[PDB]
RNA sequence: CUGGGUCGGGGUUUCGUACGUAGCAGAGCAGCUGCUGCGAUCUAUUGAAAGUCAGCCCUCGACACAAGGGUUUGU
RNA sequence: AUAGCGACGUCGCUUUUUGAUCCUUCGAUGUCGGCUCUUCCUAUCAUUGUGAAGCAGAAUUCACCAAGCGUUGGAUUGUUCACCCACUAAUAGGGAACGUGAGCUGGGUUUAGACCGUCGUGAGACAGGUUAGUUUUACCCUACUGAUGAUGUGUUGUUGCCAUGGUAAUCCUGCUCAGUACGAGAGGAACCGCAGGUUCAGACAUUUGGUGUAUGUGCUUGGCUGAGGAGCCAAUGGGGCGAAGCUACCAUCUGUGGGAUUAUGACUGAACGCCUCUAAGUCAGAAUCCCGCCCAGGCGGAACGAUACGGCAGCGCCGA
RNA sequence: AUCUAAUUAGUGACGCGCAUGAAUGGAUGAACGAGAUUCCCACUGUCCCUACCUACUAUCCAGCGAAACCACAGCCAAGG
RNA sequence: GCAGCCGACUUAGAACUGGUGCGGACCAGGGGAAUCCG
RNA sequence: UCCAAGGUGAACAGCCUCUGGCAUGUUGGAACAAUGUAGGUAAGGGAAGUCGGCAAGCCGGAUCCGUAACUUCGGGAUAA
């Protein structure tokens, strides 16, 4: 019912992030950010809880040389909650999902940001820890 | 509000200030400012930093 | 040939003469529209920018996550000591505009107000209004100005109270008080005038001009930045590193056959110190100044009903580059134009607002008073001493 | 009898615990028959020392200074 | 036949393709692209308002007013072109000396060095390929950006008016409506609310981040002042932390109302006994237009204050 | 075919070779190259997307002081 | 084979110790897989 | 062309000093705007920039381990 608030975005196109699931992929090469219109010379960038297109540069052979939708769950750029706390994680990590939203994998390693959790309910179910 | 303590310095965190930090294995930590944050990231032990509440408590200073 | 790739133009031509403002005090270009139905009231005020701080407040808006939650918001402190009303000026509509008709001044004018009439108070003999003031204590002058009041009532359609601020109470170097004309919006001209004629040479606090959780406009002058290049004046794209004759420039001024530099092309020059009017700033708190109540003074003008402390709005060590505020102030959400200790004009909203944001009630539960002269750590000196314990200095 | 200015004093804040002195604290080592010397470092004095408007806040402490100088302007 | 197309014909428009010519320039107008930046056109891709479908809904076609606002990020290539990946609401087309080299770059063409293929007996040639190859000058005039000032009101000052210019906001998603209208089913809307976001604009520093020669405070290398203490030199010795100040969609705040009307749909109503939105008269009507809000303030005005000694004097008003 | 999400690039093959080919030398090749190309790791202000700091300038002043260039000069729209 | 007296820079090992900092300034090779040519 | 101190250090390297020499390189003062020239530092990303990783940045000394394909058997090699 409530769309996500604007948060700082620190993952432009061309960033490789950890893949925190059991799909076998170990990398996620951000390809483009869904819902981004952009302007001249402006790289599309993604933050926590944003669906992106990604390719696997290191992992199971059948997951490579292909384009997968993915969702970013942890970022290292500090972002400001509306309650006034600046939060940033240890690493940039995401999971592989399809267009509908449910994960391709089954479990998530490490914490999951609250912004991702309340926006993608299916990921929150598998999230071991929150925020 | 939830007035709360700094992970490294042990001071009092007020709602507008400070910075939150989340490690890959959970264990959410909280820092008063970049001073304490950089000390914690460089893995300085608070017991040997003089201006820390942990150091003062361990050396029984004050009271 | 056309542009291969399109892009919105940099900057706005709506603020085109990017020159230093010809005035230092914000000018009210348009007052709220008058209607005789409402009772008489002022429409503007003068304050001084002091600083910014946090507030923690509960949010009441169904639909969003912040509903029934609490958030922190930046607020700006504006010190507003009560104004002094020292005249009234009438205006009559003409086919050529709105021409001033007559001004009437009070008998007693403070020397801090008379400072404004002199470019050098020290060498002057302070002779302003000395002969004018004699019109009030003689029958000739009394019947001279009473029919003037009558003529203003008969022929004037706009009445503006000429009122000056009171810089004696401010912690500033300046003693020359500002003054301005605040239009009076209310009933017909007769009562609109015979209501100001007794407000003459009297106090007007901001609490009876504005109210809480009201949306107002702030008119001021931006912070000056001096001569700036194009890449900082207009935020154009920076040229690549291989450029020969500098890279913080604009590559192509214009085409050939227009044969001139158009006014729409970004050029280097003056940045800052511009006149700006920002609308829809919400009052959060109309504070109450220091006052002596039975010997001791009341100082807890920053104590909420959820905090119950004895801390003033002043932070530890006072406001940086301004001082400490001891008069009634106004707390505005967000940032406002100008620098520290800069004079600001508060103006009532020109628009009628029926929106959740405009009509939202405000109930603070915490005002941050930690030091701004660095990373503040303690709200008040008492709690700082309680935490620290005794020191070597005592 | 008012004004700013300089200095000083507090407030805030930055860094992190000064010199000296003391210690049966100190890897040990040398000399004199337990004592005396060298010894990075450690503990106490010591949230100590130092800086803090030059564009931070308050002072009512001290000091001198401030009733000036020049050029013009008439319906 | 004419929702949508349209053969065989036939009439036009444009100078964003190429030709044709050789009028200007050979005592030289710097000759491809890309980057940057502004403005303009409409032959409208999207958005606003409409009309028509072989328009049930959804989607999609055709047409009208319309250029206000948008029209992206990349792989390959010197490319213009082209193709592909992805996002999007859409990834429409063009002009401005095939805009823009005293703005850049110089990858390509186009000197001199070389290599290969074909041609030539040969020197050499090749809109064949390849590699390396100096990109000069503004202090003048104007234009433009800002900064003093001039101009009259007797001199000055304060408060003001607005003639004129400029002008700015834009699009999307979620929720609800609603699994509803519609439809056999599959599917599947809309307005009104509510919460947000994109691009743009104007600010600002509480907070987060950046800078840091307060050369502020510790640490530390080499040398130097006999040593301690205190310091200094190494073109900022190096390195932690850092006040203030600047500063970031890398933080935070704000972004508006009317009027006449276009297309179109209508009312009354003749011409033409009926009919007709039109002839006379009348109505609703929009990202358009104009103004408001906002920025500047005219060889444009207004109201008001004070208006030059006490030895001299200068002044103002009056003495029809 | 491989490399990429995507490759007029690169590499490996195919050979009907406009117009390859044997001291006008053919093929290969360790070591070397301020030689020409492609990809990968690391690194980074090249970029997203800019900001701040320092030194010398530029700026103003005292003194001292040229040159290029110059028909006359210098606000525009359209017309011819 | 021992005793006494002089001595020049090295190398290795150990303990203690500092806020993990130690070629602390200065000096001071980025790397790998390939193709073409010589 | 000849003479050539001390410390650090492999070193006649770089940095500091002594004997000897000099007065900042044909002017000074006040400011600290833009744009430059020469140095630096930047959150998150890490070549997405560009014809092209141009420029800048990473590594860097010494000691102890370890060191591949290929090879003209010498090397590659301070490989990594
Ligand atoms: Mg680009
Ligand atoms: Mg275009
Ligand atoms: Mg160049
Ligand atoms: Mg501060
Ligand atoms: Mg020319
Ligand atoms: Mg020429
Ligand atoms: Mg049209
Ligand atoms: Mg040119
Ligand atoms: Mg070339
Ligand atoms: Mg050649
Ligand atoms: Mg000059
Ligand atoms: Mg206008
Ligand atoms: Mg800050
Ligand atoms: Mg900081
Ligand atoms: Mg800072
Ligand atoms: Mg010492
Ligand atoms: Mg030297
Ligand atoms: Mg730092
Ligand atoms: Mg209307
Ligand atoms: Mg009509
Ligand atoms: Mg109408
Ligand atoms: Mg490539
Ligand atoms: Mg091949
Ligand atoms: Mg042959
Ligand atoms: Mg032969
Ligand atoms: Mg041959
Ligand atoms: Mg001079
Ligand atoms: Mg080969
Ligand atoms: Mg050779
Ligand atoms: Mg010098
Ligand atoms: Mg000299
Ligand atoms: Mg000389
Ligand atoms: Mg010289
Ligand atoms: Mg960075
Ligand atoms: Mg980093
Ligand atoms: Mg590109
Ligand atoms: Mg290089
Ligand atoms: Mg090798």
């Amino acid at each position: 019912s409530g769309a996500k608030f604007r948060i700082s975005l620190g993952l432009p196109v061309g960033a490789v992030i950890n893949c925190a699931d059991n799909t076998g992929a170990k990398n996620l090469y951000i390809i483009s950010v869904k819902g981004i219109k952009g302007r001249l010379n402006r790289l599309p960038a993604a933050g926590v809880g944003d669906m992106v297109m990604a390719t696997v540069k290191k992992g199971k052979p059948e997951l490579r040389k292909k384009v997968h939708p993915a969702v970013v769950i942890r970022q290292r750029k500090s972002y400001r909650r509306k309650d006034g706390v600046f939060l940033y994680f240890e690493d940039n990590a995401g999971v592989i999902v399809n267009n509908k939203g449910e994960m391709k994998g089954s479990a998530i390693t490490g914490p999951v940001a609250k912004e991702c959790a309340d926006l993608w309910p299916r990921i929150a179910s598998n999230a071991g820890s929150i925020a | 509000m939830k007035v709360e303590l700094c992970s490294f310095s042990g001071y009092k965190i007020y709602p507008g200030h400070g910075r939150r930090y989340a490690r890959t294995d959970g264990k959410v930590f909280q820092f008063l400012n970049a001073k304490c944050e950089s000390a914690f990231l460089s893995k300085r032990n608070p017991r040997q930093i003089n201006w820390t509440v942990l150091y003062r408590r361990k050396h029984k200073k004050g009271q | 040939s056309h542009r291969k790739f399109s892009a919105p133009r940099h900057g706005s031509l709506g603020f085109l003469p990017r020159k230093r403002s010809s005035r230092h005090r914000g000018k009210v270009k348009s007052f709220p529209k008058d209607d005789p139905s409402k009772p008489v009231h002022l429409t503007a005020f003068l304050g001084y920018k002091a600083g910014m701080t946090h507030i923690v407040r509960e949010v009441d808006r169904p639909g969003s996550k912040v509903n029934k939650k609490e958030v922190v918001e930046a607020v700006t402190i504006v010190e507003t000591p009560p104004m002094v009303v020292v005249g009234i000026v009438g205006y009559v509509e003409t086919p050529r505009g709105l021409r001033t008709f007559k001004t009437v001044f009070a008998e007693h004018i403070s020397d801090e107000c008379k400072r404004r009439f002199y470019k050098n108070w020290h060498k002057s003999k302070k002779k302003a209004f000395t002969k004018y003031c004699k019109k009030w204590q003689d029958d000739a002058g009394k019947r001279q100005l009473d029919k003037d009041f009558s003529s203003m009532k008969k022929y004037c359609q706009v009445i503006r109270v000429l009122a000056h601020t009171q810089m004696r109470l401010l912690p500033l170097r300046q003693k020359k008080a500002h003054l301005m004309e605040i239009q009076v919006n209310g009933g017909t001209v007769a009562e609109k005038l015979d209501w100001a004629r007794e407000r003459l040479e009297q106090q007007v606090p901001v609490s009876q001009v504005f109210g809480q959780d009201e949306m107002i406009d702030v008119i001021g002058v931006t912070k000056g930045k001096g001569y700036k290049g194009v890449t900082s004046r207009w935020h154009t794209k920076k040229l690549p590193r291989k450029t020969h004759r500098g890279l913080r420039k604009v590559a192509c001024i214009g085409a050939w056959h227009p044969a001139r530099v158009a006014f729409s092309v970004a050029r280097a020059g003056q940045k800052g110190y511009h006149h700006r009017t920002e609308i829809n700033k919400k009052i959060y708190k109309i504070g109450q100044g220091y006052l002596i109540k039975d010997g001791k003074l009341i100082k807890n003008n920053a104590s909420t009903d959820y905090d119950l402390s004895d801390k003033s709005i002043n932070p530890l060590g006072g406001f940086v580059h301004y001082g400490e505020v001891t008069n009634d102030f106004v707390m505005l959400k967000g940032c406002v134009v100008g620098t520290k200790k800069r004079v600001l004009t508060l103006r009532k909203s020109l628009l009628v607002q029926t929106k959740r944001r405009a009509l939202e009630k405000i109930d603070l539960k915490f005002i941050d008073t930690t030091s701004k002269f660095g990373h503040g750590r303690f709200q008040t000196v008492e709690e700082k001493k309680a935490f620290m314990g005794p020191l070597k200095k005592d």
